[PDB]
């Protein structure tokens, strides 16, 4: 069935309003395109399954219309959708721009703020969004490693990145310097293989240790000389003597291998501590 | 608990 | 559009091979994926597009499909980029790792041989080469301080580097202790700010001539007693007059304050000589 596409014209709409009114000026027929002024928009009463064209997602009468539950996008939802002859995205929430469409990230080890924010932004920019982890996830976002959510992605060989892959992407994308989320280069936004681990070691030697602790603090975790517990999360070791370890054990903390280490390291992710106990 | 380090031996 | 995926069987295939063969099938179905003897490889003889994987860059099989322009890579860019899920190179010429994706160069102030030496290994090292330095380039290569594309890329405050860091790069690379340009220290390998300079004074006490050859010296340069024809790039001079003045300058010698020295010290590069005239 027919749907209206209103554009909502003001004082000083922007470059990507008026590139979107001529895209679909030269894409689809103008019959069910109006041009509305902040007049007719507050006086709209009702949501009538018509898409809305705001810029920018603020003032008031943004405000009235998301209120009111009406289906809003960004000009730049409407220039990427014409260009590449895609559909128009459901849009249960407002939509700003497609730069991050095929994109279905979900989130461990964050802080609750810190994982809103995401979602926020994520949504804002086409992306979708899951609590839980599920086959259609793209990337997971992760503030530290170690979670079951962590470990259950890296085993599908799903890119692990930091909160800040999303602060870019959406800053970029209001700098006018990206289009999409592939245009800035994934890698230098992943999550550091140690990133929250605190590694300490016990029977290496002292060529050893310095090893573990630069590639430890190159990797982003932190090492310690001395175990300290409330801190350590990692006790390195190969053979289960001295007062070191049995102090880890008796407080159940993870006595892995050297194994664990390197491994972690080439395989690009804080492996599971299961495999690598002694 | 608090254990340091094991010295160059 | 198609995309065939050849692999190059051999007597001795590294590791390489192997890792990247068992890779690759984990995203495309062995519906284009094909290995090919030597003597297959020889029958063929036009360009059908597909993707050629060769280890090493030698032999009669390398040598006929490159003299007939066929795009191959090395495994390890396979493995690269399917670890870090970004596409292929185009690849022109053959590229043998991704070790230097993402990094451009220009070079200045070299040999013709050297250059043309550096621009082979860092094209096959996955890095692209501009004949002339635009904004997208991130370093400078230089054989010498100086020259107008030394003080342009000084500017715009681009690291400048010696040939020897190319080489570092590619050895380290070989021998398996590097995935990525990052994991050098780039420090290391400046390009030394008096590095072609052939420096004398006139005028200075003697503690301030011993501090300017000191320090000269450090900083990668010549230092000389006693001015002479030619060989004498810099003379350092606070007030234009003596017969070392005049000489150097009709020998047209750059005559230059201290300050010149002080601050291409200070600032980290070979400042410009035409705004420290005497």
């Amino acid at each position: 069935e027919p749907f209206f596409v209103k554009f909502l014209k003001s004082s000083d709409n922007s470059k990507c309003f008026f590139k979107a009114l001529e895209s679909i000026k030269e894409f689809q027929s103008e019959e069910y395109l109006q041009i509305i002024t902040e007049e007719e928009a507050l006086k709209i009463k009702e949501n009538d399954r018509s898409l809305y064209i705001c810029d920018p997602f603020s003032g008031v009468v943004f405000d009235h219309l998301k209120k009111l539950g009406c289906r809003i996008v960004g000009p730049q939802v409407v220039i990427f959708c014409m260009h590449h002859q895609r559909c128009v995205p459901r849009a249960e929430h407002p939509v700003y721009n497609m730069v991050m469409s095929d994109v279905t990230i979900s989130c461990t080890s964050l802080e609750k703020e810190k994982r809103e924010e995401v979602h926020k932004y994520v949504q804002m920019m086409g992306g979708r969004v899951y609590r839980d982890l599920n086959v259609s996830v793209t990337h997971l976002i992760a503030g530290e490693v170690g979670s079951k959510k962590y470990l259950v992605a890296a085993n599908l060989k799903k890119p692990i990145l930091l909160p800040s892959w999303i602060k870019t992407l959406w800053e970029k994308s209001q700098e006018k310097k990206i289009t999409r989320y592939t245009d800035i280069n994934m890698e230098d936004f992943k999550c550091p293989i140690f990133l929250g681990c605190i590694i300490c070691v016990t029977g290496l030697c002292g060529l050893d240790r310095k090893e573990v602790q630069q590639l430890t603090v190159k990797h982003g975790g932190q090492y310690m000389g001395q175990l300290k517990m409330n801190e350590c999360t990692h006790l390195i070791v190969q053979e289960p003597k001295g007062q070191k370890y049995e102090c880890a054990k008796r407080w159940n903390v993870h006595c892995v291998t050297t194994q664990w280490f390197f491994d972690s390291i080439e395989k690009g992710f804080c492996q599971d501590e299961s495999i690598y106990k002694t | 608990e608090e254990i340091p380090e094991t010295p160059c031996e």
